[PDB]
């Protein structure tokens, strides 16, 4: 009542790899600033001071 | 003795000090033109220590909100009291002072 092994491995779909993973292709960026962004008496978001 | 009701001081603060000579330091007259540390969003070192620094003034500060020592290294506002905000560090509290 069974079939045989060399013909069910024809049977099955191959599914298909992308190996490529589709990461970045939607993704929005957005840039790092190296440097500390403090806020002075203001408010407003100036780098950090080098007085230390 | 009407005296002996103002014998022990009961202070409802701790960081008193830091209050008076915000008052008495521009009292000075010599010193009312702009010789202020400001307080909204700056902060000054009280204490130091064990990677908590407590901090006096930052009103504005936010809870859990990223702060920056002016040596460089980051900490986080996690204790917002009432007349300082306890900041743990982010990194040696070995370059951070009083003031």
């Amino acid at each position: 009542d069974i079939p045989s092994l060399d013909k069910l491995v024809s049977e099955i779909k191959e599914v298909v790899i992308e190996e490529d993973d589709g990461l970045e292709e939607d993704f929005k960026a957005e840039a790092l600033s190296s440097e500390t962004v403090v806020l002075n008496e203001e408010g407003k978001s100036v780098p950090l001071p080098k007085k230390n | 003795k009407a005296l002996d009701e103002l014998r022990k001081p009961k202070f409802s603060s701790k960081y008193l000090i830091q209050h008076v000579s915000q008052k008495l330091i521009p009292a000075v007259k010599e010193w009312e033109k702009s010789y202020q540390p400001p307080v909204i969003h700056l902060g000054r070192v009280l204490s130091v220590g064990d990677g908590i620094a407590r901090v006096y003034g930052l009103k504005s500060v936010q809870a859990g909100e990223l702060v920056c020592f002016d040596s460089g290294v980051k900490g986080m506002a996690l204790n917002l009291q009432a007349d300082h905000v306890g900041v743990v560090v982010f990194g040696n509290d070995s370059v951070i002072h009083q003031g």
